[PDB]
């Protein structure tokens, strides 16, 4: 239950803990298929699938695979709404 | 005499009109004809005594030419623009969705100095939009109007301020050009002088004066009389004729290397050379008259000189010295005075012509910019005008002006009056003008100079009050852009038949008498003293011989709409404003009737509006039909007029035109032969006149509410027709092309019973909300049917088609009969957008009756919503059995100060039932001033009461006392205007007599149909996840912070949480609550709204470690 | 205006009492951090994996 | 590179003929089908930003009036 | 005045490592949506561009260090990376703001919650609600007070 709200100071460890995967490329989506590009922005492997209970490679398309992480492209079978909850990070040189 | 076939409306006017009302659309047509250099415009200008007049296009082309390559070896010139013909007619452009324009041709010339060979020929410059006969434009099929913009006139204006710390007066001067960098001279906070250029660092005037070639001796000689100037000169320490230029260079523009030549050129690069600085021929005129320079001779050089700077400095010095007048050698004596910013001697209106000229000038500047490079890119042998001239930028700029500029607006087509007032609007907003956020309270205030130029009454009630005005009836625009007004010259104390048009500054030189003042038959004033306005805008009594000018008519100060309110004097200006604004919102009724009591403007308002059809040549009607009228002129030509029937205006109203002539009738030139929407026999008819009784009635007219008789519904007295347009486009997608087909998936065979063979709804069929108008299907792609859906498909004999249904459907709350359909197809070479294969438009026409919640209003600012519609047998009725139609509450009149409606009611009763004044023992005392024709009249006799020369109270009382009886030979209303009414419900007579008469009311465009909306659930915004707003497709109401404060004050913790979480953005909670309601279970408690989650995520992304502790 | 998220949304009921078997594999990175990944019983576990 | 070549050829043709070219003209010049020209034009189309102001006033933003076509309609979901 | 800050950092449960960033977080994509409008027109948010600016340079630096370029170019790359991060957080707080197509500063992470709009001023303290309607009102004298 909500009791109080604290606003601390975020360090590198906190950002890495929030992060689900590092963004390596400035890619957003494919110019032809319009699917999100992997290892970049909008990447489904990090930020989650764009279609409910489906997978980027399409192998898994049913609820029974809930919680399974595909070994072919790394996407997790979960609802597409999660893409507004997943966060990434960028490692600075 | 007015109009050839005007209806006979007797007038109470007592003053004869020396001048007729001019054309109300001239402010547009004259300006546009000046822009294009029309032959009649040139003839009119010559009539004024103009030497070699030049049009706007010619002026811009002449200022552009000659374009040179910065070497003097070759030149490009333009001349003689011309127009061949218009591409298409007005209606064809309107229905085909194409612009009404004509081609522009200019003769270009190219010169090469090194060989002398010159090449001249006509060059195509582009399609230029043209003004229609009614002062409007047709752009992409829609009708647009360009309003005149009020702006500060370029020139030199002196101002006075007070330093608060010392409370000491001081003076300054600011110069604003048409184009260039602004500059000013100022007096410091204590006995010192400063100067600023281009908002840069402040510097003393002495440095600038020295930099212009005036040595110390010359400065002392010219300004030796002043005290502070010499004090600053002694305080100053800059010296040198040329070194001062470097000082200015470093003060205004420090840092960059101050080379001597660059500094020498910079000062004249933007002040004294027309290449970069110009007064636009109006600032030049203003400075010439302000300082008296170059009196009597025009100056071809519109840019600054050196004489004018020193003249301005001398003017400022003498103003600070307290002088009343000053003179410059070579000029004329002029008074020394401070200039007020809001005076129409300083404000000027730029019309449509000047705006189009400015846009064309920008386009041609871009064109010559491109041509500058093209000169070097080409060579002597290949360079030619066709290749050298690129018309793309000018065409693009012209297309941008009409489609993007704020000044160009959708025409207001609620009724002819609204459109007429739109074209005469004066706007302070728009580019180069004021802003609603920057608009102060001072600019909105009324000023004496507005008298006869801008109406003080008609202005928007919203935040745009004062910023948007209306041109006066008699006002006209000077060529320089100043509004003139006509006055009668008075000589030797007798009014002359000569009329002079004067501007505000010219008017200030004289004292003007009012037209209402009495004069003898010979024009000599009969009274000892006259009511006049003085230079300061103050009213006074002045001797008869001291008056120089007199007003043309009492209507001079009011606009067209404000002139249509009878008994305007008895209504406070606040309610007169409301009446004028509401007259422009009346919807056109099915059948129109002119006001029984009017002002006399309604005639000329209608004819000048442009919604009526007038014969162009005297002749005889050949044949008459509901679609067209044929006239056989005497000279042997034949005219055919086509009437637009049931056309849709921009605001969804009907624009039906009907003939008022019959076969074999002789007509005159300019006579009205077909009425427009809100007209009857050529007279503007915005509403209906009906029987009204002033009394409270059982509380159903409480707080401005209105009670109507059911008759007005039965007889369609206040019925209107509204036409709505629905559009659907078929445009291909990546998965395949979407197409319009009669057959569509998952619909019953009865749903498409009204669809044509090609899938479009059949014309004439009734359609409700949700009915199919145009069947359309789109490729769907992957199916991925759920197992239950596949099982259900297996149960029945149906299979999933590859297409989604996206057919057009009637919006919620809309219905009517389909009256027309228009189709454009890419397969038929139609000008469809890119990627659009087909376009279909369907028009639905519905007949709306008057109903509860509709808004009615009179001409005196009295408005209200209909709260009750009673049956005929319930309404109070006169002793003869006539029931009243509308009941208005007593309590609303006395406080609102709009008693003019009572006078209107009395005069309407007098007009409905004729009157007869006995003249046995001479004319009665109260009827001495009445004209002869007003001594008698039959029933239903329309009367005119001019706005400021209407019926007086004694005349109205006498007419009330001298009204004719009814069929039974008995009077129903006594001399007080009251009558004994019977109660329709109980039957007993009311204890006291009630005021009864006839009042004119308008049906406003605030009908309930297009305002009621509701939403249980509907579409949600993708970004903020809240219900989307708007009147269309189940919009949601907003719950603001004030409502939250009210809820907190009530202590309603649960309702506030439900409103903020469940109903707005709790994505899971919305569905769960809907499920609970439909199933009939307890409402689950809300979770966390999406707004707080997004806030947390944003904070985290901003490197903040926001955390939740339990 | 209307648009799409370049995806699809469904309403199939979510369940947790009947789920696939998971054989979690843990991968160690060169920097020393270890991450667990649940894979189905089909195995075919890759020898290397891109961690968080 | 294909987009740049198409743009350069389009500019050259527009300058030569003054008026705008046509898909057939581009197909004839580039030795590709007009549908391919349209495809290249679409591929060269740049997106806009939701942050742009909308409604003729500076308060509202473009993204305020975009429907959520993938929203879970309650009546169906139940 | 300096003791104020020193005491704020003293035994406050947080380390001074926070003012130097070794990595930066990325907002979820659905808060910076890339969507296709009706008709194929795509729409995005400025936050994407501001993010790409940070990535690109961060990659280029990794190449410059790999190639062993002289310190001038590496220092310039580090300065641009600093400027890009500054623009990502608060665009326009230092130097001129980075602008997109046309002429308008790109909205940053700080600009979406600090100004006239943003969570703290807008989208909080008021919102639209389902199960509601509106209409014109008329007088009813036959009704009771409730
Ligand atoms: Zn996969």
């Amino acid at each position: 239950f909500f009791d109080e709200l604290r606003i601390g100071l975020a360090t590198a460890d906190d950002i890495r803990n929030w992060s689900y995967g590092e963004v390596k490329k400035p890619e957003t989506i494919n110019y032809r298929t319009l699917k999100p590009e992997k290892d970049g922005l909008f990447c489904e492997k990090i930020f989650g699938p764009t279609r409910d209970w489906e997978c980027y490679c399409g192998k898994y398309k049913r609820v029974r695979f809930k919680g399974i992480i595909c070994e072919r492209c790394g996407v997790e079978v979960t609802r597409a709404k999660v893409r507004r909850e997943r966060m990434g990070h960028i490692e600075l040189a | 005499n007015s109009v050839p076939g005007a209806p006979n409306r007797v007038s109470f006017a007592k003053l004869r009109e020396p001048l007729e009302v001019p054309g109300l659309l001239d402010v547009q047509t004259d300006s546009f004809e000046w822009l294009v250099g029309s032959d009649r415009w040139r003839q009119a200008a010559i009539d004024r005594g103009e030497e070699n007049p030049v049009g706007g296009l010619e002026e811009v082309l002449a200022e552009l030419s000659p374009i040179e390559d910065f070497s003097g070896s070759m030149s490009l010139s333009f001349s003689d623009p011309r127009f061949d013909e218009v591409k298409a007619s007005v209606d064809e452009c309107k229905d085909k969705d194409m612009t009404y324009a004509a081609p522009l041709f200019v003769t270009a010339e190219f010169i090469n100095n090194n060989t002398g060979e010159i090449k001249s020929q006509t060059v195509f410059m582009g399609d230029f939009p043209m003004m229609t006969e009614k002062g409007t434009f047709i752009i992409n099929g829609t009708e647009r109007v360009v309003v005149s913009q009020l702006v500060r006139s370029p020139g030199v204006y002196f101002d006075e301020t007070i330093d608060k710390s010392t409370e000491k007066t001081l003076h300054s001067v600011k110069v604003i050009p048409g184009r260039g960098a602004w500059l000013e001279f100022d007096v410091d906070k204590r006995d010192t002088v400063g100067v600023r250029i281009d908002r840069k660092r402040r510097q003393p005037v002495t440095v600038l004066l020295k930099a212009l070639g005036w040595t110390n001796e010359q400065i002392v000689e010219r300004f030796g009389f002043s005290e502070i100037m010499m004090g600053t000169l002694e305080k100053d320490t800059t010296s040198g004729t040329d070194e001062a230029l470097l000082d200015i260079y470093r003060k205004l523009r420090p840092g960059e290397p101050p080379t001597k030549e660059s500094a020498q050129t910079l000062l004249e690069n933007l002040f004294f050379k027309e290449k970069r600085y110009d007064l636009a021929r109006v600032g030049r005129y203003k400075v010439n008259k302000k300082l008296g320079l170059n009196a009597g001779k025009p100056i071809t050089s519109s840019t600054l000189t050196e004489e004018d700077v020193v003249a301005t400095i001398e003017y400022l010095v003498r103003l600070h010295e307290g002088q009343t007048s000053m003179t410059v050698p070579g000029g004329v004596e002029v008074p020394v005075e401070v200039d007020d910013i809001d005076h129409f001697g300083n404000r000027r209106l730029r019309t449509v012509g000047e705006l189009i000229q400015n846009q064309i000038r920008v386009g041609l500047s871009r064109m010559e910019r491109v041509v500058r490079e093209r000169m070097t890119t080409q060579d002597v042998e290949a360079i030619t005008p066709q290749t050298l001239i690129n018309i793309r930028p000018v065409v693009a700029a012209i297309k941008e002006f009409f489609g993007t500029s704020q000044l160009s607006q959708f025409m207001d087509q609620n009724n002819p009056l609204s459109g007429l007032t739109h074209k005469r609007r004066l706007s302070a907003l728009g580019p180069g003008g004021l802003s609603r956020e920057r608009a102060g309270l001072e600019v909105r205030d009324v000023h004496p100079s507005h008298y006869g130029r801008m109406c003080p009454i008609e202005t928007p009630e919203g935040p745009n009050i004062g910023l948007i005005g209306s041109l006066s009836v008699y006002a006209r625009v000077n060529p320089f852009g100043f509004i003139e007004t006509p006055y009668r010259k008075v000589e030797n104390g007798v009014v002359t038949d000569q009329i002079d048009y004067l501007t505000a500054d010219e008017e200030d030189r004289h004292v003007v008498a009012q037209a209402n003042s009495p004069t003898d038959e010979n024009g000599r004033f009969t009274e000892d003293r006259v009511m006049v306005r003085k230079k300061g805008g103050e009213v006074e009594f002045v001797s008869a011989d001291q008056v120089d000018y007199m007003d043309v008519s009492p209507r001079q100060m009011v606009s067209v709409a404000t002139a249509m309110i009878p008994f305007l004097e008895h209504d406070d200006a606040n309610r007169a404003l409301m009446g004028a604004n509401m007259q422009r919102q009346a919807v056109p009724l099915v059948r129109s009737e002119a006001p029984l009591v009017g002002t006399g403007m309604e005639l000329r308002a209608a004819i000048d509006a442009g919604d009526v059809v007038v014969a162009d040549k005297t002749g005889v009607i050949e044949e008459v039909s509901a679609d067209y009228i044929t006239v056989m002129a005497d000279d042997g030509t034949r005219q055919s007029y086509r009437l637009r029937k049931f056309a849709r205006s921009n605001h969804g109203t009907c624009a039906n035109q009907r003939p008022i002539v019959d076969a074999g009738q002789r007509v005159e030139a300019g006579q009205v032969i077909a009425d427009g929407p809100c007209t009857q026999n050529g007279e503007m008819a915005l509403g209906k006149n009906l029987l009204v009784a002033i009394m409270p009635w059982e509380g159903h007219n409480y707080e401005d509410a209105i009670i109507l008789s059911n008759r007005l519904v039965e007889e369609d007295v206040l019925t209107s027709i509204h036409i709505e347009e629905h559009e659907i486009d078929a445009r291909d997608t990546k998965l395949g092309a979407e197409e319009i087909t009669r057959d569509i998936p998952n619909v019953s065979d009865e749903v498409l019973a009204d669809l044509d063979e090609r899938g479009i709804v059949r014309i004439g069929a009734e359609v409700r909300d949700g009915d199919i108008l145009v069947g359309k299907v789109t490729p769907k792609g992957e199916t991925e049917l759920t197992p239950e859906e596949r099982l259900l498909r297996a149960i029945f004999g149906e299979k999933a088609r590859e297409v989604r249904d996206t057919s057009l459907k009637v919006p919620h709350g809309e219905s009517g009969k389909v009256i027309g359909i228009r189709v454009f197809s890419r397969e038929d070479d139609d000008e469809l957008p890119a990627g659009v294969n087909e376009l279909v438009r369907v028009y639905v026409a519905q007949k709306r009756k008057i109903s509860d919640g509709d808004k009615l209003a009179g001409r005196h600012g009295n408005k209200g919503v209909i709260g009750k519609i009673l049956p005929v047998e319930d309404m109070p009725f006169l002793p003869d059995g006539t029931p009243v139609d509308i009941i208005l509450n007593t309590h609303g009149v006395p406080r609102r100060m709009n008693i003019g409606q009572i006078l209107e009611t009395h005069l309407g009763w007098v007009a409905k039932a004729g009157w007869n004044i006995d003249v046995a023992a001479g004319v009665p005392d109260w009827a001495s001033k009445l004209p002869e024709e007003l001594y008698s009249a039959p029933a239903d006799s329309t009367v005119a009461t001019p706005v400021f020369d209407g019926a007086q109270e004694g005349e109205l009382a006498g007419l009330l006392g001298s009204t004719l009886p009814n069929r039974d030979g008995e009077v129903m209303v006594d001399a007080d205007g009251k009558s004994t009414l019977f109660d329709g419900r109980s039957g007993e007579p009311f204890p006291y007599p009630v005021t009864v008469g006839y009042m004119y009311i308008l049906k406003l465009h605030h009908l309930v149909d297009d305002k009621i909306h509701a939403r249980s659930t509907g579409p949600y915004s993708m970004i903020t996840q809240q219900p989307l707003g708007g009147k269309a497709q189940f919009g949601g109401q907003r719950f603001g912070e004030m409502e939250c404060w009210a809820m907190q004050a009530y202590g309603a913790a649960y309702t506030l949480q439900e409103l903020l979480t469940i109903k707005s953005d709790d994505t899971v909670g919305r569905v769960k609550v809907y499920e609970a309601i439909v199933k009939g279970e307890n409402i689950p408690e809300p979770g966390i709204p999406e707004s707080f989650k997004v806030l947390l995520k944003e904070l985290q992304s901003l490197c903040l470690n926001v955390e939740v502790l339990s | 205006l209307r648009g799409s998220r370049l995806g699809a949304v469904s309403y199939e009921t979510d369940r947790n009492h009947d789920l696939a078997p998971r054989q979690v594999a843990r991968y160690r990175t060169d920097n020393g951090e270890e991450f667990d990944v649940p894979f189905a019983d089909d195995a075919e576990i890759p020898g290397t994996w891109l961690c968080r | 590179e294909v987009i740049n070549k198409l743009g350069r050829i389009q500019r050259e043709l527009l300058q030569d003929l003054g008026r705008e070219p046509t898909p057939e003209e581009l197909a004839k010049e580039m030795d590709i089908t007009p549908e391919k020209v349209l495809e290249i034009q679409q591929y060269a189309r740049e997106p806009i930003s939701l942050d742009q102001t909308i409604g003729d006033e500076g308060d509202s933003q473009l993204g305020d009036f975009i429907e959520d076509s993938e929203a879970v309609v309650a009546v169906d979901a139940v | 005045k300096r003791l104020k800050v020193v005491a704020a950092f003293q035994q406050s449960g947080n380390s001074p490592m926070g003012m130097v960033l070794d990595a930066v977080p990325v907002i979820p994509p659905e808060l910076r949506p890339m969507v296709q409008l009706d008709g194929g027109r795509f729409a995005t948010s400025d936050l994407n561009d501001l993010y790409r600016r940070v990535i690109n340079r961060n990659n280029r630096l990794k190449r410059l260090i790999d190639l062993g370029a002289p310190e001038i170019i590496v220092n310039n790359e580090k300065r641009m990376l600093q400027e890009s991060v500054d623009a990502l957080f608060d665009n326009g707080r230092r130097g001129r703001p980075v602008t997109g197509p046309g002429n308008r500063p790109l909205k940053s992470l700080s600009d979406l919650l600090k100004g006239k709009q943003g969570r703290f001023r807008q989208n909080l303290l008021g919102k639209r609600v389902d199960y509601s309607g509106r209409s014109v009102i008329v007088v009813g004298p036959q009704l009771k007070l409730h």
